Formats: C-alpha cells, sequence, structure tokens
C-alpha cells in the first residue's frame, strides 16, 4: 500500500533547570525506528526497530551530529519566539516540528510535509507546493519573511522529493517483513447488562497493524455514530494496536445491532454480532 | 534519514 | 497559556488470564504541555522500574506516551494508573478493568 516517513522534534525550555530538552523520534508508518534525547547520559541517535540496526557507523554518527545541531538551533528558536511574543524569560515553552514524505505503492512521492508549532498551536507550515508558506500570526510572518529571503522552502523541497523518498524506499525494503505486513484485527463482541432494561454491546479489535481502522455499530442497518462510544486507538506494546466501540441497547434488541470492521489486513470488511 | 538544514533560524 | 488535559486508558497487552504473565499498559494522550507524572499501582502501591515510550505527538500537536510493566494478574490483585499534569488539581486514578 502507501507509506510514510515522519520525524518529530520537541524542544522544551525549563528556565532554572538547564538548557531546553530536545527529543526527536522517527517513524515509518506506525513503527518508530530512531530516537534522540539531549537528556540521555550520552546523547546519540539510537535504533528503535530491528531493520535500522544494519545501518553502519557513518549513518549513526551523521544522524547524531544532525540531532545535536538541531538541538542547538531549536534552543535558539525558543529564545527568538520569546521575543516575537513579548514573553518573559520565566516561563516554560515548547516548539514542535514535523516533516516527512508520503509515497504510493509505486514508491512515488504523493506529497511532502513540514509544519511547526509553538506552545501547541500552529506557527508556520510549508504548503503542499513545497514552495510557499502559511504563517499563523504576525510573529510567524517574521519567520516567513526570513525564510523567503533565504529560500528555505527550496531546501525542504529538495529533501522531501529526494533523500526523504529514497531513504523511505530503502527502509521499506530492509524492513519489508514487518513494514509491508498488515496484521488483521482479531474481533469479538461482549455483552454486559447495565440494568433490567439495557445492556452494553462492545465490539473489540485487537492485535492489528497498522493503526488505521474503522469500527462502527449499526442498528437496523443505520450507523449509530452519535450513540457509539469509541475509544482512541491504543498501542499494545508489541507493535500492534487495539480499539473498541460500544453501544447501549434495549434488552431484547441485541440482534438488531451489527458491528462493522474495516482494516487494510482484511480482504473484506467484517460484520459481527453478539453471539449468546 | 533526518533533514540536514544548516543555518536556518526562526 | 492554552493547555490540554490527558486522556487515560489502562489495559493489558494480551487478554488477561489469571496466573499468566502479561504487560500492564497506561496510555496517556491528548495532553499539552508534555511534562506528566504517571505511576502504575498494584494494590495502591507504586510499581518500581516501569518503562515508557519516547515522547511523540499527534497531528494536533498533543503528546502521547505509553507506560508499561510486566505483570501476572490474579483474582485478588487490583491494578491502576495514577496521572498528574498541570491541568489536574489532584492526581487522577484510573482502575484497570479487564473488560475495557
Amino acid at each position: 500500500g502507501s507509506h510514510s516517513m515522519r520525524y518529530f522534534y520537541t524542544a522544551m525550555s525549563r528556565p532554572g533547570r538547564g538548557e531546553p530538552r530536545f527529543i526527536a523520534v522517527g517513524y515509518v508508518d506506525d513503527t518508530q525506528f530512531v530516537r534522540f534525547d539531549s537528556d540521555a547520559a550520552s546523547p546519540r541517535m539510537a535504533p528503535r526497530a530491528p531493520w535500522i540496526e544494519q545501518e553502519g557507523p557513518e549513518y549513526w554518527d551523521g544522524e547524531t551530529r544532525n540531532m545535536k545541531a538541531s538541538a542547538q538551533t531549536y534552543r535558539e528558536n525558543l529564545r527568538i519566539a520569546l521575543r516575537y511574543y513579548n514573553q518573559s524569560e520565566a516561563g516554560s515553552h515548547i516548539i514542535q516540528v514535523m516533516y516527512g514524505c508520503d509515497v504510493g505503492p509505486d514508491g512515488r512521492l504523493l506529497r511532502g510535509h513540514n509544519q511547526y508549532a509553538y506552545d501547541g498551536k500552529d506557527y508556520i507550515a510549508l504548503n503542499e507546493d513545497l514552495s510557499s508558506w502559511t504563517a499563523a500570526d504576525t510573529a510567524a510572518q517574521i519567520t516567513q519573511r526570513k525564510w523567503e529571503a533565504a529560500r528555505v522552502a527550496e531546501q525542504l523541497r529538495a529533501y522531501l522529493e529526494g533523500l526523504c523518498v529514497e531513504w523511505l524506499r530503502r527502509y521499506l525494503e530492509n524492513g519489508k517483513e514487518t513494514l509491508q505486513r498488515a496484521d488483521p484485527p482479531k474481533t469479538h463482541v461482549t455483552h454486559h447488562p447495565i440494568s433490567d432494561h439495557e445492556a452494553t454491546l462492545r465490539c473489540w479489535a485487537l492485535g492489528f497493524y497498522p493503526a488505521e481502522i474503522t469500527l462502527t455499530w449499526q442498528r437496523d442497518g443505520e450507523d449509530q455514530t452519535q450513540d457509539t462510544e469509541l475509544v482512541e486507538t491504543r498501542p499494545a506494546g508489541d507493535r500492534t494496536f487495539q480499539k473498541w466501540a460500544a453501544v447501549v441497547v434495549p434488552s431484547g434488541e441485541e440482534q438488531r445491532y451489527t458491528c462493522h470492521v474495516q482494516h487494510e489486513g482484511l480482504p473484506k470488511p467484517l460484520t459481527l454480532r453478539w453471539e449468546p | 534519514a533526518s533533514l540536514n538544514l544548516p543555518a536556518v533560524s526562526w | 497559556m492554552i493547555q490540554r488535559t490527558p486522556k487515560i486508558q489502562v489495559y493489558s497487552r494480551h487478554p488477561a488470564e489469571n496466573g499468566k504473565s502479561n504487560f500492564l499498559n497506561c496510555y496517556v494522550s491528548g495532553f499539552h504541555p508534555s511534562d506528566i507524572e504517571v505511576d502504575l499501582l498494584k494494590n495502591g502501591e507504586r510499581i518500581e522500574k516501569v518503562e515508557h515510550s519516547d515522547l511523540s505527538f499527534s497531528k494536533d500537536w498533543s503528546f502521547y506516551l505509553l507506560y508499561y510493566t510486566e505483570f501476572t494478574p490474579t483474582e485478588k490483585d487490583e491494578y491502576a494508573c495514577r496521572v498528574n499534569h498541570v491541568t489536574l488539581s489532584q492526581p487522577k486514578i484510573v482502575k484497570w478493568d479487564r473488560d475495557m
């Protein structure tokens, strides 16, 4: 299917408690493969998936150098943001960065991404053209002007269309046993009376990869979106994900309800009911 | 591999 | 400053079977800023040496972390997750319920 690579940076100031912490993580699809943490005893880019371990010392040294340089850059950007927002040096603030590429089954670029946030709010983003910017406020417009003058978008475009896609293709081949394997959900429906009048039907999906899934309840063939409780998809810790969806139903009406499951690992969507 | 973007500040 | 309080789910890696080793998970998500305190509890007491995932975030910039520890569930033992964050006046305790 289609695939993505993403890097995520978080830079967090902590006045009075040293310099800002910088943490970076890299993902292919829903699989983390690298991390860097400036608070580690010996900071380095480190492997977090088996298929990246085969990269040689030049790779790891280059990634570590880049993360250390990025940490220094984002410590400076935290100071700059204080100025742009007229903020005191006493508070703690956070910059977040995301970037990466999406490719189709043919490995061709579908689109690239690069977005920035300050204190959890959009700051600036590279547009889909990989050539212009959208700034969220008058502070980010200062950054935009600086980045237009320095033709920063051209450097992002060159990475996103070049090295980003080329490395993603390499990782997908080296990790094909896992990155190119979808694990379908294991599904079942549970029933719990709430009172003499009503019961909960809960439709479960366990053990699936990747995380994207759709679980829906229908009553008499009509989706019950407003009456369904849907938990956030959650990691099991073994690469796979879990999710459930529940509805409260009148006792004796249970067979009017069907749970529908869509997942990339299923050749056809599943329909399930409570089996008493 | 990560993006190398030298000498770019906010 | 605009802050976001954590969502919390407590659950096991595999369906629980008394006497069978498993992993107990506390997934915290949707929060901002990133500092958060998470303890896993056994019969009200803090479990030592719990591990957690590396800090990451969702498309809306909110953070998520998985805290986890190996455990062998029994009929008797009660487990829970205790979470504190700047948005919370007191720590929030969520009990592990096998059916959830």
